[PDB]
C-alpha cells in the first residue's frame, strides 16, 4: 500500500545475503536448545496424568 | 523330634510381619506411580533429558507440527482470539 520500493527496503535485513541469521525473540537453552514441553501449560498438566493427550510417534 | 527354628531366626522373625506390611505399601505405592505414568503414555516415557539430540528432536518433531505448525500454516486473521487467551509461544520471550 506504501509502495513496491516501501515493500522491498522494509523486508531487507542484511547487505550481505550469504549468511543466514533466521529471527528469533529469544534463544533455546535447557535441554541443549530443545524444548521438552511442545502444549500448553494445561496440556502437560493433563498428559502428565490423562490419557488421549499423546498421539505417539508411531 | 523337636524341628523348631533356631532361636536368633525366631528372634529375627518376630519383625517380618512389619516387613511383609512394608513391602505391600511400598510395592502399592510403587505401582500406581508405574500406573499413573503408564496410563497416559499406553507405556513408560523415557525422560526427555535421557536423550540425544536427535532423539530430542524426532520425538517432538510431530507434537510441532500438530500444535504450532498447522495453526500457523491454516492461519487467517479472524481465527485469533479477541482477547488475550491465545496460544502461548512455544519460547517464551
Ligand atoms: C475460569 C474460566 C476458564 C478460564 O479462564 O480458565 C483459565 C484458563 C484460560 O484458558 P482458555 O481461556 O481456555 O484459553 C487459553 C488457552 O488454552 C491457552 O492457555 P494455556 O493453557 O496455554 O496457558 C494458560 C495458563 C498459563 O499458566 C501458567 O503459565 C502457569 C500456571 C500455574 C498454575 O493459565 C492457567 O492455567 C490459569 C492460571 C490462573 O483455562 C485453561 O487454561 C484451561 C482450564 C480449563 C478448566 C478451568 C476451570 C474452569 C471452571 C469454570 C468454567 C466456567
Ligand atoms: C496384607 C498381607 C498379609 C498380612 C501381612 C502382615 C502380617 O501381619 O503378616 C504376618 C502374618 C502373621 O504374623 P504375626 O502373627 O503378625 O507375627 C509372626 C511373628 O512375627 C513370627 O514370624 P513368622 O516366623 O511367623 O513369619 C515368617 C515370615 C516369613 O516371611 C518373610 O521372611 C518375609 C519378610 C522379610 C523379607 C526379606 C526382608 C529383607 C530386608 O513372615 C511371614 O510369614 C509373614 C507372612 C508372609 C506371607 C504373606 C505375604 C503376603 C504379601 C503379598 C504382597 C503382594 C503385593 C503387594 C500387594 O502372617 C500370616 O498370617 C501368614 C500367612 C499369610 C497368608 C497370605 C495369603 C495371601
Ligand atoms: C466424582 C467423579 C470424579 C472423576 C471425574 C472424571 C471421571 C473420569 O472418567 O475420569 C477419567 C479418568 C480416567 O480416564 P482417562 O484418563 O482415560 O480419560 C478418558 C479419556 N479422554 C480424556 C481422552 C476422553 O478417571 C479416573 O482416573 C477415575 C479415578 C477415580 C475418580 C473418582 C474418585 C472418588 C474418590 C475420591
Amino acid at each position: 500500500v506504501h509502495g513496491e520500493e516501501y515493500a522491498q527496503k522494509m523486508q531487507k535485513r542484511f547487505h550481505q545475503t550469504d549468511i543466514w541469521a533466521p529471527f528469533r525473540h529469544r534463544y533455546a537453552y535447557m535441554y541443549n536448545s530443545s524444548n521438552k514441553n511442545v502444549k500448553d501449560y494445561k496440556q502437560v498438566t493433563l498428559s502428565r496424568y490423562i490419557n488421549g493427550f499423546d498421539k505417539f510417534n508411531v | 523330634v523337636n524341628t523348631a527354628y533356631p532361636t536368633p531366626l525366631k528372634t529375627i522373625l518376630k519383625t517380618t510381619p512389619a516387613f511383609v506390611v512394608y513391602f505391600v505399601f511400598g510395592l502399592g505405592f510403587s505401582t500406581v506411580i508405574y500406573d499413573v505414568v503408564y496410563h497416559p503414555k499406553d507405556r513408560i516415557e523415557r525422560f526427555y533429558f535421557r536423550s540425544s539430540k536427535f532423539e530430542r528432536l524426532s520425538r517432538k518433531r510431530d507434537e510441532k507440527l500438530r500444535h504450532y505448525f498447522k495453526p500457523a500454516i491454516e492461519w487467517q486473521p479472524w481465527y485469533n482470539t479477541s482477547t488475550n487467551n491465545n496460544t502461548r509461544p512455544l519460547l517464551r520471550y
